RNA sequence: GUCUACGGCCAUACCUAGGCGAAAACACCAGUUCCCGUCCGAUCACUGCAGUUAAGCGUCUGAGGGCCUCGUUAGUACUAUGGUUGGAGACAACAUGGGAAUCCGGGGUGCUGUAGGC
RNA sequence: GAAUCUCGAGUAGAAUAAAAGGGUAAAAGUCCCCUUGAUUUUGAUUUUCAGUGUGAAUACAAACCAUGAAAGUGUG
RNA sequence: ACCUAUUCUCAAACUUUAAAUAUGUAAGACGCCCUUGUCGCUUAAUUGGACGUGGGCCAUCGAAUGAGAGUU
């Protein structure tokens, strides 16, 4: 059977990196099967919201869990710290994303936790280090993700794409 | 992309010698696959091998650290005897396997039981063992991707190295002159590419029709005015001085001038300090 | 109908018991070749035997 | 300075006569490949059967020939008349070989038989140089360096300079 | 329910190595099997002659007749409550030498030398292998290596 | 040290671009009488050395792809034993033991046996 | 790119009678040549097992042969 | 519609890799070393192979622990 839910990036899904600091996350604390028609409910919830707030452009909203295991239907296997939805926003948005996935955590069953993270946006490195390697020029934005500099490669391979690092 | 970095990780490579394309493992595990019942008992083969202008015939045991030679000839060692052209001909590949099989049982301790066919009439003969003394010295010959064809001179090791005194089973299915619809051996062929007739044919025609073809494809033989019809007896007296003192000359070389002389040109590989140092300064 | 349970318990109850393991065993299950040369051999041997004790 | 042996030295070309049938006619055409060639004709069968084509698999279809040595320069040099020394810069390949279709064949000097008739075929020359049999031998077999590979301009420039030919881009 | 063929349930087991296929090594052949040798039986997949039940493989038995191109393994068998001699017919492709034996070997060959020595000084020699032993009394010097006193970190919220 | 023949383990040996290779050896190569096989001596088979290092081959370079090791991941994931432990359950913690994998970073780009040749 | 064949790459992504898995690249695949080891006689093993039968299989031995230059391989 | 570097998330019949627990064997006197005999098997060959002979080392006799054990 088709999932209820097909579209897992909303909002300035083609925004950059950049821009929007500040991530959040909804996680689930319970090792539990979350329905594919729950998580398909939550997102109208979150998208709703959010535009109704901070707008359309103020946030991008992706959804984690993937409703792959079947039971008719189909739900999403989930673990004990797994990340179920995820919001990447300024830092003055806080407020309003904590709040929009507060009243999401009702469309779940279990218990879901939100977690301010220490990584920038959808990065996998912290703030302080991702701003460090932004200045030293290892970073290049690429669309709604970004590239980053690796020991391994050829030189030129790696000198075209990244013009202005700054090789010590 | 045809190659990329998945293909790579799951290509598995062949083995040293199957990529370099010289030895064939599916022929050589039933060459050298000794009967467990027979435990230590070593399996002699008669490697024969043909470059364009020489030819190497060695006797081999199969080990598990790896192959040993036991006698060895190259026809670079038959100007010693006399043979100084043709070192890659039918009739070089008869005397080198003689060599080798004269070698090979004088190492053994078998050359004064097993004498062979001092005279090779062309006749297919195999070495009969002694009713109250040992069995000829057995070797089975391993062509290697040389095609099994008539007349190749890898049959022609083979009936050298057999009138050695070697025991190497064989049918004349393969020597020069066999006719397949008759299952019979031209003794008289035979003995022609024994004696190295063959060339001498060949020679003689070349003078009659184009000369020009002459005296620059046999340019060695002409250089020392050497002409066909005494190549026979030549072999003979070769074949005759092979037999009387068959032993291998070791080259007085001097290995270290030769260390000293390719140590200079070989090129020494450039160190991390050397590869970041070319590195960096090419960055600036 | 079938279960495991018990069996492990009843096999170990006399033990699990190897067999008894003679010094020679039988030149059966052998090739027929070596099984009659070692005849020959044996035979030579006791003959050999006894020839040097009569003869010492 | 160029070493001399790598010189660019024709290897052989290839007469095929695809007929899409079977029969007689295709036996003349063998005929007309043996005439034109002095060599035995090879029959091609088919490989599947094609409705569209009326083709069944395993039926003899086509008879091709191959040609080396000076009588394959020979023949270029006449397939070259009738083409009057002009090929487009399409017909050289990347590996370095050529080809072109000839559709009458009584202009090469073959005596026209009504019994027989015209047949169209395909001149294909396959370019070499001195070292391929690295490539094309059993024992020691081995991949041709980059640097000794042809390149279609490399076949251009050649057939050229050898036949002052222009090659229309 | 089940299927009892001779090969069922040996899609794993007897299945090549991974980047391991192809042509068989040539050593295998040319290693001499005598009676009373231990031999590890590993069944290989590309040899489907001479192969031995799944039961045997990584199985060790000592080897009790020696073929043409196979070798005679004597395996014990669990059969309910005893041990029963399973004869296996089992080609040297699938037969590899136990390297336990040639260690033992090795050990018996250095415990007669030991013997050997002990005998000609006079003394008496220690041969048989002992459990580790509990650690013994030694100082630890603090000197350029001061101890760092450690506690235990907070609780931090990364995922 | 280099080359050849026969190999052992079978990528540190493979794939790719570029730069070198003195000697010998090897290879490319000339030819189709014969032995021999093809549509075609191009492959294979046979006779020879007139030129050539263009390629094969050997070697070097590339923060090359890959591969092999060491560390990070990590005492993490997982797991054997224990409790009248916690929790409605899910599951989790603790006590006594065993203990990975990817990512990532450092290093490496065949060694060697017998017989010979330079 | 030529009115089907041509050369570059090509770790098997194809074939191997039939289900599925395993195995296979100078082959176990596709062609070609010769062939009847798909034969006779023992015992000994393996599997399902009571270590009974049946069935299938493995390694030999005594003959007789096929094949190959040979090593060797072949009892469907 | 692709291709390139990425990226989000999964696999009972998918997998490079790969535990924990269970699992096969060895840990010697039927041992070791030397000498030497038999054979119609085996090898180029007393060369091997298998069984032996006559000697020599000799309960720290070749890990820990505990028990007498096995068969009809």
């Amino acid at each position: 059977p088709d999932s209820k839910i097909r579209i897992f990036d909303l909002g300035r899904k083609r925004a950059g990196v950049d821009e929007f600091p500040l991530c959040i996350h909804l996680v689930s604390n319970e090792y539990e099967q979350i329905t594919s028609e729950a998580l398909e409910a939550a997102r109208i919830c979150a998208n709703k919201y959010l535009v109704k707030i901070g707008g359309k452009d103020s946030f991008h909203l992706r959804v984690r869990a993937h409703p792959f295991h079947v039971v008719n239907g189909l739900v999403a296997r989930v673990n004990i710290g797994q990340i179920l939805m995820s919001v990447r926003t300024k830092d003055s948005s806080r407020a309003t994303a904590i709040e929009a996935l507060r009243r999401c955590q009702y469309k779940f069953p279990g218990q879901q936790r939100i977690i301010v993270s220490k990584k920038w946006g959808f990065s996998q490195y912290a703030r302080d280090e991702y701003i460090e390697k932004r200045s030293r020029g290892e970073i290049i934005p690429d669309g709604c993700y970004a590239k980053f500099l690796n020991k391994r490669g050829s030189l030129q391979e790696k000198l075209d794409l990244f013009p202005e690092a700054s090789f010590n | 992309a045809v190659k990329s970095s998945p293909y790579f990780s799951r290509y598995q490579t062949k083995y040293r010698r199957r990529r370099e394309g010289k030895t064939d493992y599916y022929a050589r595990k039933r060459l050298i696959a000794q009967a467990k019942n027979k435990y230590n008992a070593p399996k002699y083969r008669l490697v024969v091998r043909f470059s364009n202008r020489f030819v190497t015939c060695q006797i081999v045991s199969s080990r598990v650290n790896g192959d040993y030679v036991l006698a060895h000839a190259h026809s670079s060692e038959l100007p010693r005897y006399g043979i100084k052209w043709g070192l890659a001909n039918w009739t070089a590949a008869y005397a080198t396997g003689l060599l080798v099989a004269r070698r090979a049982l004088a190492k053994v301790g078998l050359a004064d039981k097993y004498e062979g066919v001092t005279e090779p009439e062309g006749e297919f003969e195999l070495t009969e063992a002694i009713e109250d003394g040992p069995r000829p010295f057995k070797v089975f010959l391993d062509v290697g991707l040389k095609r099994t064809s008539t007349g190749s001179r890898v049959f022609g090791a083979m009936k050298g190295a057999s009138d050695g005194g070697l025991f190497i089973p064989h049918s004349p299915n393969r020597f020069p002159g066999f006719d397949i619809e008759t299952e019979e051996l031209d003794d008289e062929t035979l003995r022609k590419y024994i004696y190295g007739g063959h060339v001498a044919e060949y020679m003689e025609m070349l003078i009659d029709d184009d000369e020009e073809r002459y005296q620059k494809q046999f340019s060695g033989l002409i250089a020392d005015g050497i002409e066909s019809d005494q190549l026979e007896d030549i072999y003979a007296e070769a074949y005759a001085k092979i037999r009387e003192d068959p032993s291998f000359q070791k080259s007085g070389k001097d290995a270290a001038a030769f260390k000293a002389e390719s140590l200079k040109h070989t090129q020494r590989k450039l160190t991390a300090e050397e590869r970041k140092e070319r590195f960096n300064a090419k960055v600036i | 109908n079938h279960t495991n349970h018990n069996q492990n318990k009843k096999a170990h109850r006399n033990g699990i018991k190897r067999p008894q393991k003679h010094r020679y065993d039988s030149l059966k299950y052998r090739d027929a070749k070596f099984r009659r040369n070692q005849k020959f051999a044996n035979r030579g041997t006791v003959e050999a035997i006894r020839q040097a004790k009569a003869s010492a | 300075a160029q070493n001399p042996m790598k010189e660019l030295r024709i290897s052989k070309l290839v007469l095929n006569i695809s007929l899409g049938e079977s029969g007689d006619r295709l036996t003349r055409a063998a005929k007309v490949l043996e005439q034109l060639s002095g060599q035995t004709p090879v029959f091609s069968k088919a490989r599947y059967t094609i409705r569209r084509f009326g083709i069944r698999r395993n039926e003899k279809i086509a008879c091709h020939v191959t040609v080396r040595g000076p009588k394959a320069e020979e023949i270029l040099e006449r397939g070259l008349k009738v083409k009057e020394y002009e090929l487009k810069k399409r017909n050289f390949s990347a590996t370095g070989n050529f080809g072109f279709g000839i559709q009458e064949h009584i202009d090469l000097g073959i005596k026209y038989d009504p019994s027989i008739g015209i047949y169209g075929m395909d001149f294909y020359v396959v370019m070499d140089r001195p070292g391929m049999r690295v490539a094309r031998r059993k024992a020691q077999r081995g991949r041709v360096g980059y640097t000794h590979k042809i390149n279609a301009e490399d076949t251009i420039n050649w057939f050229k300079q050898k036949y002052d030919a222009v090659v229309l881009g | 329910p089940h299927s009892y063929g001779i090969r069922a349930r040996t899609r794993y087991t007897f299945q090549r190595g991974f980047r391991e296929h192809g042509q068989i090594r040539l050593s295998t052949y040319l290693k001499t099997y005598k009676v009373g040798d231990i031999v590890d039986i590993k069944v290989n997949g590309a040899v489907q002659k001479g192969m031995p039940h799944k039961y045997y493989h990584g199985k060790t038995g000592v080897v009790y007749n020696v073929t043409q191109s196979s070798v005679g393994v004597l395996i014990y068998k669990v059969v309910g409550n005893r041990y029963m001699e399973k004869r296996v017919n089992v080609r040297i492709e699938h037969v590899k030498h136990s390297k336990c034996r040639q260690d033992f070997l090795d050990r018996v060959k250095a415990n007669e030398a030991k013997r050997k020595e002990a005998k000609a000084q006079g003394k008496t020699v220690q041969l048989r292998r002992q459990p580790a032993p509990p650690a013994k009394a030694h100082f630890v010097s603090t000197e350029n290596n001061e101890p760092v006193t450690l506690h235990p970190v907070a609780y931090d919220t990364t995922i």
